[PDB]
RNA sequence: UACGGUGCUGAAGCAACAAAUGCCCUGCUUCCAGGAAAAGCCUCUAAGCAUCAGGUAACAUCAAAUCGUACCCCAAACCG
RNA sequence: CGAAGGUGUGCUGUGAGGCAUGCUGGAGGUAUCAGAAGUGCGAAUGCUGACAUAAGUAACGAUAAAGCGGGUGAAAAGCCCGCUCGCCGGAAGACCAAGGGUUCCUGUCCAACGUUAAUCGGGGCAGGGUGAGUCGACCCCUAAGGCGAGGCCGAAAGGCGUAGUCGAUGGGAAACAGGUUAAUAUUCCUGUACUUGGUGUUACUGCGAAGGGGGGACGGAGAAGGCUAUGUUGGCCGGGCG
RNA sequence: AGGACCGAACCGACUAAUGUUGAAAAAUUAGCGGAUGACUUGUGGCUGGGGGUGAAAGGCCAAUCAAACCGGGAGAUAGCU
RNA sequence: UAAGGUGAUAUGAACCGUUAUAACCGGCGAUUUCCGAAUGGGGAAACCCAGUGUGUUUCGACACACUAUCAUUAACUGAAUCCAUAGGUUAAUGAGGCGAACCGGGGGAACUGAAACAUCUAAGUACCCCGAGGAAAAGAAAUCAACCGAGAUUCCCCCAGUAGCGGCGAGCGAACGGGGAGCAGCCCAGAGCCUGAAUCAGUGUGUGUGUUAGUGGAAGCGUCUGGAAAGGCGCGCGAUACAGGGUGACAGCCCCGUACACAAAAAUGCACAUGCUGUGAGCUCGAUGAGUAGGGCGGGACACGUGGUAUCCUGUCUGAAUAUGGGGGGACCAUCCUCCAAGGCUAAAUACUCCUGACUGACCGAUAGUGAACCAGUACCGUGAGGGAAAGGCGAAAAGAAC
């Protein structure tokens, strides 16, 4: 099994969007940003242990980040991972 | 802009070609010259 | 330590207010006091569409610096520097001229 | 590398000089042959990459204390 | 017209890149150089 | 709360351990990042009290 | 019908002929210039193990991770 | 009660120069007599910056071509919508690899960028967007070739190379149709599938290799035959009778 | 069958004109040669400086070649400007 | 140490703290992802893929640790072959890589000068490579000197541009001897007597001092100009403190400091003292470094270019005597003097500055000084090695311009 520590420090945000708005009210998956280094069997783990929900299946991209500047000072932003936790009949959160 | 100009000042700084004057000019000065001897 | 403090009464010394008491609001680690009714400059600031909008020329307290002031005396009535003593393993503060303990 | 195993003698370097003194680098190389040694004490031969003076030396201080002078600087036989 | 430069990632990194530069003695001197010199990037590595 | 984690038994700092990850981190991290959690201080506080858990816990366990 | 569309409903849905440079074809015929390798795959056993382990077949169940995925790509995004 | 500096005027010395003072400036300057020099620029096709000149001159990058109405706007030849016209159509269409790396999509701004204007943009700013057991990589295997324990060799650095280990541009398991987003889709959804491993049960049972054999395993050209993609025509169905 | 014939893609580059402060530091347009071969092309690899490679021109080796480029000896030396 | 803080651009929001568990400074700890010698295998650096063992009250999946090569040592195994060696496996210890200069060693140019050029020069320089230390190297006479003597090595000033070497050209260029800096001698080749006897090395402890935070630290007011005073004028005070910096113009007395006097829970450097371990004093007798010295040939180093050339080093061929002996004393011989090679260790004077602190400049002041006063080895250029910029200053205070 995944120990409860790691699995705390996997899922980091709520994604709030309209593909994920569309997502939750029409396809029952919830978009959640999660660590970088974390599988679809941790991101699994930790919504079936920290929503209390029961997932069906785990779909994870990772976003790349942008090159934003201040003035004329160049910056990428950071890369993340957005994991689409698809949800089974019986969910709320 | 600056910093494209000085390099393309330095363009033709290092070049080899001698039908062409200064690198790029067009001439006839090789026929000038070939007349001339 | 530092002379110049917090909750303390001085007096100031240089410039546009020479003479003039009033109680240190704070004390900025660029060696600069802001105290109350003494250096005061009209700002006028822009009414920001966020929350609350003042508009107008506020007239602020602008920092002096710690070197101006002298905190005041009020047994004597004059400026006085400060020195300090050690008593009973405290560092207080003492006036100058008169020896007397803060 | 061209090294006497007994007596340690690398390749020098030096001039070729000629009869108007042109001075050209060379290379004095040692006599090196690669011969192979019986051992009495050991009852075997072991096989020495020597100069043609080490085997003068071990003609004289006998191939033992050579092999314990290998043995004893670290040099493998 | 066909000019010089046509790119590779893999050449480049086959070539010139770090792992590259480090297997012999002469690319960890030019490393050196460039440690030394003070560089933002040492070799073309990304 | 330095002395107060110092003087309880390893298996009372994985128990609180747990509990500052558990209850007061990711609950944070998910209340602070969906727009909610005025109090921002809190996320401060919680991670440095998880960092003086975990080095009692390294200076209980063994050396 | 925020005139952008959004839902609902929806007939016939066949045949003849022509036909590739694609497929049968890693074929067939022929020609000298005589046309990769190694694994997966199928088999044979040696040492060993032999009423165990392993093999085969059926059924059930679990798993299949990680990284790429936008966009240009004969070009205003690549080399010039 | 105003220094250096800057800019005028007046006086003065044979000259390089000096002195006084108005205005700007806003905080430093330095007699005399000595001392030391990065001590004096018009030239070096001198170096750096600035600014002229030609000159409001050539040009504005395929001779595929535009015209009008309406909208937005402070402003429309260029943006958006519509109707016409022209151009490509083995490409000037579509899909990728390499390469790039957010240029993609939406809202918003017109300073600079766009050889003009710009409300527009691959420009600025912000937000969004890339979903895989089956596609590709990773992975298993190898070619050319690299590296290479020992090793042979070499003044030193190092060269070569056996075992091995890497190295695709090659060999190796498996998914298709339809729908959907402003922006992803053989990845999401609907339907119908397939593949390879682990574990468990049941029935039968000889299994077992960095070893043997097969197979993988592979040339150029030519010739037909059988097909299909695809197309054309008829039938059918819906609509029209101008 | 063919280093066979005509001719597109594809490879090339014979002539002319334009261009020559170009649209382009070698091209465009109209014709032109090869086009199953000693062909052409993608991806990777190997050869290095008195060295490579060369159906040989002193050609090519990153717009550089009768001896590459970078750095150093180095402020070479310059009876010359 | 502390009344204020949560680093900067950079304001905010949310808070922490005010007599002590805010913050800041220091000592010692803890954590210390991934790449990189990179070390489990691989690789296009920051990624891919493992094996082995231990543990995991959902052990159908996780967590931790170990696994590189080489050298040395030990154990267990182990061929052709009998014994045995090679080899194999495991364990222990060490190494590996980076770094500016200085140092020793292995290799080693050419441009240039000679008014050409080849000997020569440049120059054992540049560069490449190996190795080591805080310094290295050298070093305790087989050395000079000269019939008197000196007494290891290293560095400085003379000697002395001298004697000499030199296509006797260009050039190269000593020693003896003198004056100073510093000064230190020892051990093995070997037995007995005798033991821990000085000696250092490794550690504990104690003392002293220094470093890493700190503490206290004198003495001024009035008036005039002025936006502002530290300036002018007038009158006072400090000084073992008038070094310096800031403060609204130029401050001994406004602030920070300076002189001066103190301070360490802890970790440390140095110096004494001392405990233990290792180590060996001292005496008598003996020995006293062989393919070596020397030689022939080739080359190199010595200031010395083979010359009449001593001496040292050795690639090659040889080859003694061994204290009634041998080396040197600039061809060489004799006499005389001096020294003991073929084993090794050794402080100081000496060279250098990546780096830290304090101070100083007839050094620079933004085209100067670093390439770089400013988020500079950056932007940018180049496949790459590499090349490589420009760019400071509102004000006293943003009071940086409400309307």
């Amino acid at each position: 099994m995944i120990r409860e520590e790691r699995l705390l420090k996997v899922l980091r945000a709520p994604h709030v969007s309209e593909k994920a708005s569309t997502a939750m009210e029409k396809s029952n998956t919830i978009v959640l940003k999660v660590a970088k280094d974390a599988t679809k069997a941790e991101i699994k783990a930790a919504v079936q242990k920290l929503f209390e929900v029961e997932v069906e299946v785990v779909n994870t991209l990772v976003v790349k980040g942008k090159v934003k500047r201040h003035g004329q000072r160049i910056g990428r932003r950071s890369d993340w991972k957005k994991a689409y936790v698809t949800l089974k009949e019986g969910q709320n959160l | 802009m600056d910093i494209n100009w000085r390099h393309n000042q330095s363009t033709f700084y290092h070049f080899t070609s001698d039908h062409r004057i200064s690198g790029w000019k067009e001439t006839n000065a090789m026929y000038v010259a070939l007349n001339s001897q | 330590a530092a002379k110049i403090r917090r909750d303390d009464e001085v007096i100031v010394l240089t410039g546009k207010d020479k003479g003039k008491r009033g109680k240190v609001k704070n004390v900025l680690s660029s060696g600069k006091v802001i105290v109350e009714g003494i250096n005061l400059v009209k700002k006028h600031q822009k009414p920001v569409p966020a929350l609350n909008q003042p508009g107008g020329i506020v007239e602020k307290e602008a920092a002096i610096q710690v070197s101006n002031v002298a905190i005041f005396n009020a047994a004597t009535g004059k400026a006085d520097r400060v020195g300090f003593r050690f008593e009973d393993g405290k560092k207080v503060r003492f006036f100058k001229s008169n020896s007397e303990t803060i | 590398s061209r090294v006497c195993q007994v007596t340690g003698k690398r390749p020098v370097t030096g001039n070729n000089r000629s009869h108007a003194l042109n001075a050209t680098k060379r290379r004095f190389l040692p006599n090196l042959h690669s011969h192979r040694f019986w051992v009495e004490s050991e009852k075997r031969f072991v096989t020495l990459r020597v100069s043609a003076k080490g085997m003068r030396v071990i003609d004289k201080k006998g191939i033992d204390t050579v092999l314990a002078e290998l043995r004893a600087r670290g040099e493998k036989y | 017209m066909k000019r010089t430069f046509q790119p590779s990632v893999l050449k480049r990194n086959r070539s010139h890149g770090f792992r590259a530069r480090m297997a012999t003695k002469n690319g960890r001197q030019v490393l050196a150089r460039r440690r030394a010199k003070g560089r933002a990037r040492l070799t073309v590595s990304k | 709360m330095k002395a107060k984690e110092l003087r309880e038994k390893s298996v009372e700092e994985l128990n609180t351990e747990l509990l500052n990850l558990l209850r007061e981190q990711f609950n944070l991290r998910m209340q602070a990042a969906s727009g909610q959690l005025q109090q921002s201080h809190l996320l401060k506080q919680v991670r440095r009290d998880v960092a003086r858990v975990k080095t009692l816990l390294n200076e209980k366990a063994g050396a």
